[PDB]
């Protein structure tokens, strides 16, 4: 179980670097 | 003047990533605990030489319940902002469609633009912070208990339950230092939950006013 929510920490890790990247444009426009 | 700027920038940046961490937005945990020797890396090492520059230092985060809620942090070069820079970060926030911004000052900002800042409060939410404000977290001194933001349902049951009014609560004002790290507004209400010598815990609760 422990693993499980460590599987959903980079879920939202991938959830947030995801639309960085897409608001890096953002800033930089 | 540039190490010490560089050390100013990223206590101002880990102060951020907390606030936005702690206001509900997305934030991840290496930003979070991201070291000195990282932040020279990441972004430059000679502000002085405009590397990093302030504008380099923009974060723009999303909330937890939905992407569409957005908030830019700012820092302007200018130690005083006036009008005009407001008018600048308004019109790209308007571009952009995102609705809440903070701002983050060195020397202060114009009357003026304060009151542009709370005349345009319904539309666009945007805030003001020194940052010797933000060189340190507040919330995490031992005089400082813990501040929990209630929902508007959370607020009817409180009401209902002691069958109070609301301007019966105690109160909080706007301009607190936690209220406006929390970046709450009048009519809401903040859960203090703190440790007791007699009770061991005790809840108690400000509406902000």
């Amino acid at each position: 179980e422990k693993r499980l929510r460590e599987k959903e920490e980079q879920k939202k890790l991938l959830e947030q670097r995801a639309q960085y990247v897409e608001k890096t444009k953002n800033i930089l426009m | 003047d540039d190490e010490e700027e560089t050390y100013r920038l990223w206590k101002i940046r880990k102060t951020i990533m907390q606030l936005c961490h702690d206001r509900g937005y997305l934030v991840t945990q290496d930003e979070l605990d991201q070291t000195l020797e990282e932040f020279k890396a990441q972004f430059g090492d000679k502000p002085s030489e405009g590397r990093p520059r302030r504008t380099d230092l923009t974060v723009l985060v999303a909330h937890n319940d939905d992407p569409t809620d957005q908030m830019f942090v700012f820092f302007p070069e200018e130690p005083k902002v006036g009008i005009k820079t407001i008018k600048v970060y308004c019109q790209r926030m308007q571009e952009e469609n995102i609705t809440r911004a903070l701002i983050v000052v060195q020397q202060g900002m114009t009357p003026s633009a304060k009151q542009s800042l709370v005349d345009m409060a319904p539309k666009y939410i945007l805030e003001q912070f020194l940052q010797q404000e933000l060189l340190i977290n507040i919330t995490e001194h031992e005089l400082v208990p813990e501040h929990v933001v209630m929902t508007k349902e959370e607020v009817t049951e409180l009401l209902a339950r002691y069958k109070l009014r609301e301007n019966q609560l105690p109160r909080i004002q706007a301009g607190d230092p936690v209220a406006r790290y929390f970046g709450i507004k009048r009519g809401q209400v903040v859960k203090i939950i703190r440790p007791s010598e007699t009770a061991g815990r005790y809840i108690t609760y400000r509406l902000v006013q």
